DNA sequence: ACTATTGCGAAAAAAACATTTATTTATAGTAGCCGAAAATAGTG
DNA sequence: CACTATTTTCGGCTACTATAAATAAATGTTTTTTTCGCAATAGT
């Protein structure tokens, strides 16, 4: 969802690079693991069990 | 004085206030307050 | 021991510095030959046909001179001067038609070349004002050299095409 | 853990030095990726995404196979069992669950 | 020293009572330049007195490229003479001046970050976007810029007299903390 | 605050036996007993949207949270002061949080904000000065380059003896601070050269390109700096040798007046030239204009047989009025149907 | 942009130490090696009173805003200060940790 | 299948409003691209 | 030992934001809101 917002642009469709914005979602796997270990309750989606 | 000393650099230094948190001679950033010279009193029981 | 480039010690992983720097000159080398030549499931198949390359972090490096207006203008020639000074002498100062005379040259730098000729040769532009007369009669060849590309008398031919178009409104 | 360019072990914070700063004793995640920049496709190495908090005495930590001399320099107890995380200070451990 | 700041560009606009058409003033001119897709007006350039003319399709007109002051009124009225060829009234009533720029020389190297620390509440700059400093002076409501070479461009005078009392104001204020 | 008997102004709380009563000091009467402890929407929707976006780049630049929350108030006022309208969304937040980064005097530059979004530096630099000018931010920290040297060493992955090469670099920079270069030059430039010179003398990690991956400035404009200090004073003393122990100032030579030279009572009011005398030179005839007559501008006129010839090429370069014409003709068709 | 300061040992009648301040030290950090009792602040922490006020982009009156908020050693028995270290967290943010 | 009731989705549009079109001073500062020249090293 | 060729070595140049301060018709878009369409879904 952070690339197709850009890919719907006429001028920014040739020179655009993807992993320049890889770092914006980088802090969603650290604070997700460090919360699940600190607060020992793991909220999943595929099984929906708490 | 005998101000803040480092953990493993173990180098006596006097940090000037509100300036840094690291030590010299190493980039290690955990430092201890040294024991005072002031006399203290105890018992023996 | 002057500060400019002695090889003098370990210099770990210097080859990625050397490989990208030497390849940088090759990048502009392709951009020189583009100028002189101008002087003269199914989507993944062509993605396989594209060039596959490994990224080295030194190559794509950016500075202040990046993503900005302008480029390097082609330096002018004496062959361009004689077609410049002749149209400069016939008209007063008209950037419009002379931009099409020089096919890949743009409106912007030919304006700058007028600014370039002001300080450089300030006496030739004083004669450009003074030259308001029929010149040495060789421009008639360059008159029809402008008229041989798409030979169509636009004083009479380039009327009917909108008369074709304005008739279409009266139909619809 | 390591990169593919330097091919070193790593440079990593000590765990006892980590537990006095309320930090998460972690290790980076590295992938390699290939994509289409444009006219050409391009493959890049060593993309960092996040930091993996890893248990002590595992083969990725620096305490693996010490000789109470590195561990003397890293002031950890040789008699410590290991097997627990140091997320943001306090040291926690995951218990062994069971079900039907 | 007795140095005078010379004046480089003088711009002015007048009103016109007649509405302009782009056909009848461009297609039988000499400095024919009008690109409707690029720019909605016609320019023309004369070698003497090296000024530049700019019109508007609504009727209005503005001039730039004038070095002196009386020479601006000379050039503006010669620009009206070509419009007398076309069947237009071509009248000029109000010769307003609003934009007078000057350049000067001081010719001793100065610091600029010293006054940027002292006179920082009222004037400031950014180094990596622009080399010089931007100076403000609200007492004549004049703004301008300085350099590290001493030479100071006195830009944007709405009145020719307005800069003169401002010109010798700052130069004693600048000369302090002189280098040695 | 005032006692009932002695009107005491200071109150002391007794924590000895955990009664937590509050007693005046003078006479000892209790003041209190039994303590009681405590055990638009579219305007909101656009800031909660923007709450995501300034937090977005803070993850990229390793920004700790006390800058991001501090810059939130700068965006909060600039929204209220009608600054947010017209400009792009990503431009108005990238210019916003740099101001907070300047107040902290951080190592972060400005060019790193333009990096991923693929614009020029002065693209988002253009909206920056419009922020500080319109919103009257008078005080501001100076762009001190001494911060940048300390941060460059970590990603420079140099030898373990990295503290001595910085302590030598800062004494170089402090010596170069008294020197006369960075006054209109760039803080990233001169701090990209002094750390380049200090690392030169001890290792060959200088490759003229590895530091450009750090400093982000051209290989040749830093070589200009390597020539620039050599020609002022006492560089040839320390070109080859000479341990970093001297304390000299030398001459004062900012490299601006040399090129100016190589190229080569107050002021009274009634001596400078006036303005209204030049206004009154030639008459102010409103409609008449036959007092500025001449012979070349009278001959400034079309060519009569080339009136059709000049327009033929002008209509040969016509494609706009071709394309413009059906826009008026479809306007007639769209008005009726 | 306001920090928290460690000002300490307010003085009285030609002497530094008040009954609460015999073990508070010069820097505001409690001195290593001496005992504490009830009362007797061992870390002096001062907080700005404009904890959530809006940033006025000026410096007009910022000189007197630090109200005291210390931590008093409770407990019924006299304990000693063993040692105290100070360091930084993962963000640039200082720590104070004394072990009684 | 197909028609109707629904919510959102996209786009107008409104109002504002900063962003572009051409001037002139330079001045110092980058930054890119180009030889200009000069020494140096392979190899005769 | 010495020629020939080349890789530096060194400017040289050309551009190029800036700056204000006008003028001004576009000339962009933005938020904010409102409009309008279609598909979304489910019951015809
Ligand atoms: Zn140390």
């Amino acid at each position: 969802l952070s690339i197709d917002k850009v890919l719907k642009k006429p001028n920014r469709a040739m020179e655009y690079d993807a992993l320049l914005s890889i770092n914006v979602h980088s802090n969603n796997i650290t604070s997700g693991l460090n919360r699940a270990i600190s607060t020992g309750n793991w909220s999943l989606k595929r099984f929906k069990m708490e | 004085t005998l101000k803040y000393i480092c953990a493993e650099c173990s180098s006596k230094l006097s940090l000037s206030r509100t300036d840094a948190v690291r030590c010299k001679d190493c980039g290690h950033r955990i430092l201890l307050k040294a024991r005072t010279k002031r006399l203290v009193q105890f018992e023996a029981r | 021991c002057k500060p400019n480039f002695p090889i003098g010690q370990i210099s770990e992983n210097f080859e990625k510095s050397k490989m990208a720097k030497k390849a940088k000159l090759e990048k502009r080398r392709h951009l020189r030959e583009l100028r002189m030549r101008a002087r003269q499931k199914n989507a993944s198949i062509e993605n396989e046909y594209k060039e596959k390359v490994d990224e080295n972090p030194f190559a794509n490096l950016y500075n202040y001179g990046s993503y900005g207006r302008g480029s390097y203008t082609d330096p002018w020639t004496v062959e361009e001067m004689i077609k410049f000074y002749k149209a400069l002498s016939m008209w007063g100062t008209d950037f419009n038609l002379i931009s099409q005379l020089y096919p890949y040259r743009s409106r912007k730098q030919v304006k700058a070349k007028f600014v370039n000729e002001e300080k450089k040769r300030p006496i030739l532009i004083e004669l450009a004002l003074r030259s308001k007369l029929p010149p040495n009669f060789d421009e008639y060849c360059c008159e029809i050299k402008k008229n041989i590309g798409t030979v169509a008398d636009f004083n009479e031919k380039l009327i009917e095409l909108q008369n074709e178009h304005k008739h279409h409104m009266k139909e619809i | 853990g390591k990169k593919s360019s330097s091919s070193t072990k790593d440079y990593l914070t000590p765990p006892h030095e980590c537990r006095l700063r309320d930090m998460t004793y972690s290790a980076p995640i590295y992938v390699d990726i290939e994509y289409t920049r444009g006219r050409n496709i391009i493959m890049h190495k060593d993309v960092e995404i996040g930091r993996m908090p890893i248990m002590l005495r595992s083969n990725k930590c620096i305490l693996y196979d010490a000789d109470e001399s590195k561990m003397a320099k890293l002031n950890e107890c040789p008699l410590d069992p290991g097997g627990y995380f140091i997320v943001n200070g306090t040291e926690k451990v995951i218990l062994v669950q069971e079900q039907l | 020293s007795g140095i005078v700041p010379t004046l480089q560009n003088i711009v002015a606009t007048v009103t016109l009572g007649c509405r302009l058409d782009l056909k009848t003033v461009a297609l039988h001119a000499r400095n024919a330049e009008y690109n409707p897709k690029r720019f909605a007006a016609v320019i023309m350039r004369i070698r003497e007195p090296k000024t530049t003319a700019l019109i508007f399709a609504s009727g209005k007109m503005v001039v730039t490229g004038a070095k002196s002051e009386d020479d601006s009124k000379l050039a503006s009225r010669k620009y009206a003479r070509i419009i007398q060829k076309i069947g237009f009234a071509a009248k000029f009533t109000d010769f307003k001046i609003q934009n007078i720029v000057g350049s000067c020389d001081v010719k001793f190297p100065i610091r600029l970050e010293g006054l940027a620390f002292s006179h920082g509440t009222f004037s400031s700059y950014e180094p990596e976007l622009f080399p010089g400093l931007i100076y403000r002076m609200v007492k004549p409501k004049i703004v301008l810029l300085i350099f590290v070479s001493g030479k100071i461009v006195l830009t944007g005078a709405k009145q020719r007299e307005e800069i003169y009392q401002a010109f010798e104001a700052i130069y004693p204020v600048l000369s302090e903390f002189r280098k040695m | 605050p005032v006692c009932k008997n002695c009107h005491g102004t200071e109150f002391e709380r007794d924590l000895s036996n955990a009664n937590n009563d509050l007693v005046c000091k003078a006479c000892g009467v209790v003041s209190e007993d039994n303590p009681i402890v405590s055990e638009l929407e579219s305007r909101e929707a656009t800031l909660n949207n923007a709450r995501r976006k300034l937090r977005a780049v803070s993850y990229a630049l390793h920004i700790p949270e006390y800058i991001t929350d501090a810059a939130f108030q700068w965006y909060k006022l600039a929204l209220a002061n009608n600054f947010v309208q017209g400009r792009r969304s990503q431009n108005v937040i990238a210019s916003c949080l740099y101001v907070a980064c300047r107040k902290e005097k951080t190592h972060h530059m400005l060019i790193d904000f333009s990096s991923r979004l693929q614009v020029s530096v002065y693209s988002i630099g253009a909206t920056f000065l419009k922020m500080v000018k319109k919103l009257h931010i008078t005080e501001l920290p100076l762009a001190d380059p001494s911060l940048f040297i300390q941060h460059f060493a970590e990603k420079l992955d140099l030898a373990d003896k990295k503290i001595k090469v910085v302590k030598d670099a800062v004494k170089l920079a402090q010596r170069m601070s008294k020197d006369w270069m960075f006054e209109g030059r760039r803080p990233a430039g001169i701090a990209g050269a002094c750390i380049l010179l200090a690392c030169r003398m001890n290792n060959l990690r200088r490759t003229h390109t590895e530091i450009v991956a750090v400093s982000h400035v051209a290989e040749e404009t830093l070589q200009q700096r390597l020539n620039e200090f050599k020609n002022t004073k006492a560089a040839k003393l320390s070109v080859q040798k000479f341990r970093e122990n001297d304390v000299e100032d030398g001459e004062a030579r900012p490299p601006s007046f040399v090129k100016n030279r190589k190229k080569e009572c107050p002021r009274n009011l009634h001596l400078l030239p006036t303005t209204d005398t030049y206004l009154s030179k030639v008459s102010d005839d409103p409609d008449n204009l036959e007092d500025v007559d001449d012979e070349e501008l009278n001959a400034h006129l079309l060519n009569e047989e080339a009136s059709k010839l000049k327009e033929r090429i002008w209509i040969g370069l016509n494609a706009d009025f071709l394309l413009e014409q059906e826009s008026k003709r479809l306007k007639q068709e769209a008005d009726i149907a | 942009h306001t920090q928290d300061i460690i000002g300490g040992m307010r003085v009285d009648e030609n002497g530094d130490p008040i009954w609460q301040h015999q073990s508070l030290g010069p820097d505001g950090l409690g001195e290593v090696g001496m005992k504490v009792q009830s009362g007797q602040i061992y870390i002096n922490k001062s907080v700005p009173t404009n904890s959530a006020d809006a940033p006025n982009p000026n410096n007009v009156n910022v000189q007197t805003q630090y109200r005291e908020a210390p931590v008093i050693y409770r407990g019924p028995e006299p304990s000693h200060i063993d040692q105290v270290m100070m360091s930084v967290s993962d963000n640039d943010q200082a720590l104070i940790k004394v072990l009684l």
